[PDB]
């Protein structure tokens, strides 16, 4: 019926995204100046390091996240970080449209901007789709954060070490959203919302490969490349 | 294993 301990989880996630996801978007004034060959690559760039940036700074706030080791820590970003941030876009994503909507004009992507960060339609549609199905969850904030956390924190990734611990954290987090939806969300919008979400997931798994191809045949011309930043060569591989 | 700003982030 949600422990104490459930709701306390549920409002440190709900204050770690507050403290990560600023909807005014002011920011994106430091960014790169989006332009519109690979005309959008620098300001994409630019948005993506930022929000590696808030991602890592969402995940330390993961109840039980700071008890893994700094190498698990460490596997869990870089395998998770695209996903969170494909995640995490939902939130300016608008269906009025079927764009990415960050406040103004020059801080509105669509399709064609994708495009001209060097991606084809095999992720570009895929990518658009997805964010299409999970609006029309239309989950709680509340979901939504855990989402994010259930995400990050995911037993199988490659490279994992203490996937016991890892498996265990997580656990604590599913039973929270599973305990949640039952106890808060309504029907007919709760039916079947966590099988759902959890496709949504391996929808996640599916784009994060498909982006991790382009993004090797894209970063692997020095003069694309270049156009990154320190963070996103960092963590997306070298 | 050698992520120094990703670990510096998470310090
Ligand atoms: C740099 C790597 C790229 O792959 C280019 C080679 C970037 S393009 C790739 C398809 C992509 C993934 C996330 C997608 C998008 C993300 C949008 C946002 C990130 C999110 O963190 C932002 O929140 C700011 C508040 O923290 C805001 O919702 C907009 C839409 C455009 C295309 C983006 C950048």
């Amino acid at each position: 019926k949600l422990s104490e301990e459930q709701q306390h989880i549920i409002a440190i996630l709900l204050d770690a995204h507050h403290k990560t996801y600023d909807p005014t978007y002011a920011d994106f004034r430091d960014f790169r100046p989006p332009v519109r060959p690979l005309s959008m690559l620098p300001h994409l760039a630019d948005l993506v390091s930022y929000s590696i940036q808030k991602v890592i700074g969402f995940a330390k706030m993961i109840p039980g996240f700071r008890d893994l080791t700094s190498d698990d820590q460490i596997v869990l970003l870089k395998s998770s970080a695209i996903e969170v941030i494909m995640l995490r876009s939902n939130q300016s994503f608008t269906m009025d449209d079927m764009s990415w909507d960050c406040g103004s004009q020059d801080y509105k992507y669509d399709v064609t901007d994708v495009s001209k960060a060097g991606h084809t339609l095999e992720l570009i549609e895929p990518l658009i789709k997805f964010q299409v199905g999970l609006k029309k969850l239309n989950l709680h904030e509340e979901e939504h954060v855990l989402l994010m956390a259930i995400c990050i924190v995911s037993p199988d990734r490659p490279g994992v070490q203490d996937a016991k611990l890892v498996e265990a954290i997580q656990d604590r987090l599913s039973n929270t959203l599973q305990t949640y939806i039952r106890c808060r969300h309504p029907p007919p919008g709760s039916h079947q919302l966590y099988a759902k979400m959890i496709q949504k997931l391996a929808d996640l798994r599916s784009l994060n490969e498909e982006h991790s191809k382009q993004y090797r045949s894209l970063s692997f011309q020095p003069e694309n490349s270049m156009k990154l930043t320190p963070l996103v060569l960092e963590v997306f591989g070298n | 294993k050698n992520h120094p700003m990703l670990m510096n982030l998470l310090k």
